[PDB]
RNA sequence: GCUUGAGUCUCGUAGAGGGGGGUAGAAUUCCAGGUGUAGCGGUGAAAUGCGUAGAGAUCUGGAGGAAUACCGGUGGCGAAGGCGGCCCCCUGGACGAAGACUGACGCUCAGGUGCGAAAGCGUGGGGAGCAAACAGGAUUAGAUACCCUGGUAGUCCACGCCGUAAACGAUGUCGACUUGGAGGUUGUGCCGGCGUGGCUUCCGGAGCUAACGCGUUAAGUCGACCGCCUGGGGAGUACGGCCGCAAGGUUAAAACUCAAAUGAAUUGACGGGGG
């Protein structure tokens, strides 16, 4: 888990670069099985993606 | 009768029935075949095969159009995705890109019950 | 008091409104005794996904302590002004200086 | 719940100190406060059974401290009651 | 043939013709549960 | 009196806990328009149905309701029922660290009271999708079914009622004690390790169990209090009472009848179970 290792405090919506290593081509949140994320930041990181799906600073999916 | 030259190849590949319809990039059809319209009814409709020849079917019905280039769009389940678009390269387009433009809800509406069969 | 940070998309013919959009919000806001820890202009971005068939938005990015009241007043003033295509309010724990990653 | 200020307060006028937390007339002011605090949010949310049940808990145990209260000290019962304006 | 192969394999990934089977009749919540649970001692099991 | 049970305070943490309000994107349906032309849809196969009055397909715009893909997890939270997009407002509980405080304030609880899935009921809304009833098409010896095409209540909202579910861990609550191993989740101390809490899984020892199994989350070893059982059927029925708008719920017999009914496990045989 990057986060843990970094000790990141909250995933930011805004931090658009770090969450796009987290969503699949078709806009997909990536399992925390695959990415390695631990579960703590692996929900901030969800709401994170939600957050930024909502302001258009990310795709919810690959054919809008 | 007039010309485009890039148009898109829409699959429509449900479990029954393959419809192939080739628009231009507006989305203004040009032509369709289907698989149930190729010869084909019932058990034999639902086959790779008979949307091959829906496909061979569907680039007969725009020759006059002189299309080149397909962008292909497939939408659904059906048997008849991927023999479609090897259809189309036969036939002579240019496949310059393939979409799964296959409708997901992002939850939606409630679905049919099972069947009990 | 609280922490809230905001986050509102301008249409991008009402970019050349955005200053006097801020001026105006921040005025409204330290009006009330509140403070604006952080203000960003991040300008003109592409969208994601088309809103009301534009492909483009003006965001600003405010990080502000205020009283519940103002808070409330300025997402009412976001629903009217039909310039603000969409806005986002989240408290946040503690106040927010620093840069954001835009910038 | 009551604020920091709020809790402090009452801790003042009902204790012995402000480490006085712990006596019987600070708990039963300061669920009294909780419990006439929430009766705006009950006004408004009166399907909010799950944060009901929370404040049935302040009150079922406010009246343990009070009976407790009670039968240690009748005459610190009587004061509280009449400070906090409850029947009993 | 390389570029079909490659639109096969992006679908596999994204899970597209899963994710339509699964929509197809609708699962009740103890159904959904039931089929979890059962994944979850299957995949136990395989440890 | 005491502080060890039980509480209070201080700082912080995680959470689909609840109530209210707002909003987003995907999709279905419908409406209108463009392109286009003979099919579509459906099944085991069909047919009903839809379509030249132009469907289906495809594109554009609009309307509306409902649900929130991915994240997602023997993951989390909640007394249980349950709770899942995002945002705000109001709000309940849990947990940890270190310390202070109260001083047995506790546990259990008949009656009582509250909460209580889904269906159902009342009034007023709403109605996309789904769908009891219903209709038609099949299938069949028949087919009041399963399958297909439709489709109304209902599902949704507000408020009120109902009070039941295999409402299940088929396991009452509280406390104490009794070898281990491997995980998950959520705190925390110290220096990637080493500890120490909460919650939660799998396996298993003693012990227990009819057996199956349970096994520190006990079905072990004990204590407190409550609920409940006493052969099968008749019957959770009748009658009466209470409750309910009703549907019904709840409390709850008897005659009569049988010599069984039952649980677990064993060997076969059998399966339109698997290999
Ligand atoms: C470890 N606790 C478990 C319990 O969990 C339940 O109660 C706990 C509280 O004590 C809760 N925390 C939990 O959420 C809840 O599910 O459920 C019981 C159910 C019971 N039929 C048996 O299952 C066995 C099966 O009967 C057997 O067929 C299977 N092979 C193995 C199972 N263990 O033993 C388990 C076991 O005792
Ligand atoms: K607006
Ligand atoms: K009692
Ligand atoms: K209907
Ligand atoms: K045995
Ligand atoms: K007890
Ligand atoms: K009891
Ligand atoms: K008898
Ligand atoms: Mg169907
Ligand atoms: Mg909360
Ligand atoms: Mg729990
Ligand atoms: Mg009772
Ligand atoms: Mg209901
Ligand atoms: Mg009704
Ligand atoms: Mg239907
Ligand atoms: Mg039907
Ligand atoms: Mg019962
Ligand atoms: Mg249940
Ligand atoms: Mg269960
Ligand atoms: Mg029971
Ligand atoms: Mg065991
Ligand atoms: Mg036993
Ligand atoms: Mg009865
Ligand atoms: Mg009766």
């Amino acid at each position: 888990c990057r986060f843990t290792a970094e000790g990141v405090q909250e995933i930011d919506y805004k931090d658009i670069a770090t969450l796009k290593n987290y969503i699949t081509e078709s806009g997909k949140i990536v399992p925390s099985r695959i990415t390695g994320t631990r579960a703590k930041y692996q929900r901030q990181l969800a709401r994170a993606i939600k957050r930024a799906r909502y302001l258009s600073l990310l795709p919810y999916t690959d054919r809008h | 009768r007039k010309q485009v030259s890039d148009g898109v190849a829409h699959i429509h590949a449900s479990f029954n029935n393959t419809i192939v319809t080739i628009t231009d990039r507006q989305g203004n059809a040009l032509g369709w075949a289907t698989a149930g319209g190729s010869g084909f009814r019932g058990s034999r409709k639902s086959t790779p095969f008979a949307a091959q020849v829906a496909a061979e079917r569907c680039a007969d019905a725009v020759k006059e159009y002189g299309i080149k280039n397909l962008e292909v769009m497939v939408k659904g389940p059906g048997p008849g995705r991927e023999s479609t678009i090897r259809a189309l390269n036969a036939a002579g387009f240019r496949i310059t890109n393939i979409t799964d433009v296959t409708p997901i809800p992002h939850x939606g509406c409630r679905p049919p019950k099972k069947r009990r069969v | 008091m609280r922490h809230y940070e905001i986050v509102f998309m301008v249409h991008p013919d009402q970019s050349e409104q955005v200053p006097g959009m801020i001026e105006r919000y921040t005025a409204a806001i330290t009006g009330a005794e509140g403070k604006i820890h952080r203000l960003e202009d991040w300008g003109r971005r592409q969208l994601a996904y088309p809103i009301n068939k534009l492909h483009k938005a003006h965001y600003v990015l405010m990080n502000v302590e205020a009283p519940q009241e103002v808070i409330d007043e300025l997402e009412t003033t976001f629903r009217f002004n039909d310039a603000v295509i969409r806005s986002m309010v989240m408290r946040t724990k503690h106040a927010v200086t620093e840069a954001s990653p835009m910038v | 719940s009551l604020s920091t200020e709020a809790t402090a307060k009452i801790v003042s006028e009902f204790g012995r100190d402000a480490n006085d937390t712990g006596s019987t007339e600070v708990q039963v002011a300061l669920l009294t406060a909780q419990i006439n605090h929430l009766q705006g949010h009950f006004a408004e949310h009166k399907k909010d059974h799950h944060s009901r049940r929370g404040l049935l808990r302040m009150v079922s145990q406010r009246r343990k401290l009070l009976d407790y209260l009670k039968r240690k000290d009748v005459a610190r019962y009587t004061q509280l009651i009449e400070r906090l304006g409850l029947r009993r | 043939d390389v570029a079909l192969r490659r639109f096969k394999r992006s679908c596999e990934k994204a899970g597209v013709l899963a994710e339509v089977r699964r929509r197809e009749f609708y699962e009740k919540p103890t159904t959904e549960r039931k089929r979890a649970k059962a994944s979850a001692v299957k995949r136990h099991a395989k440890k």
